[PDB]
């Protein structure tokens, strides 16, 4: 036979670059934008700076979904047995089920 | 050099003044400076191009 060498990416290095974090309700507030802005630096520059608007130092940043995908088809004579449906007191289709 | 220029740092004033619905105000600090050094005190030159 051959095993499933499983591997971890909390144990990988990768983890590193990304904090990764559990959000269970994501999906539902997905539907909404998140929306938060970070920062910018500014110099303290002599003369006196305008009585104007462009004061901006906090340009947005704003959340992207994404997902992931799998199939895990099962056999139609596989679940028969797993709900013991087309099942009988013999020894064999108590092997086959296991 | 380790004495370069004297460096006198005032107090701060601001400027209360709204326009347009938002209050506008700005901060200052005087400052001086004074090389305290005789002869030539700092000397540069061009590394790379």
């Amino acid at each position: 036979c051959s095993t499933l060498s499983l591997v971890r990416f909390l144990e990988l290095g990768l983890s590193v670059a990304c904090v990764c974090t559990k959000f269970p309700e994501l999906s539902y507030v997905a539907e909404g934008t998140i929306q938060f802005e970070v920062q910018q630096p500014m110099i303290a520059r002599d003369g006196p700076h305008p009585a104007d608007q462009p004061v901006h130092n906090y340009m947005i940043k704003r959340l992207d979904r994404r997902s992931l995908n799998a199939a895990f088809s099962i056999a139609v004579e596989a679940l028969g047995l797993i709900s013991g449906e087309n099942l009988d007191g013999t020894h064999i289709s108590s092997a086959m089920r296991l | 050099e380790k004495a370069s220029e004297s460096y006198f740092m005032g107090q701060m004033q601001v400027a209360r003044t709204e326009s347009g619905g938002g209050l506008h105000l700005q901060l200052t600090q005087p400052r001086a400076n004074v090389d305290l050094g005789v002869g030539f005190t700092a000397a540069y030159a061009a590394a790379a191009l």
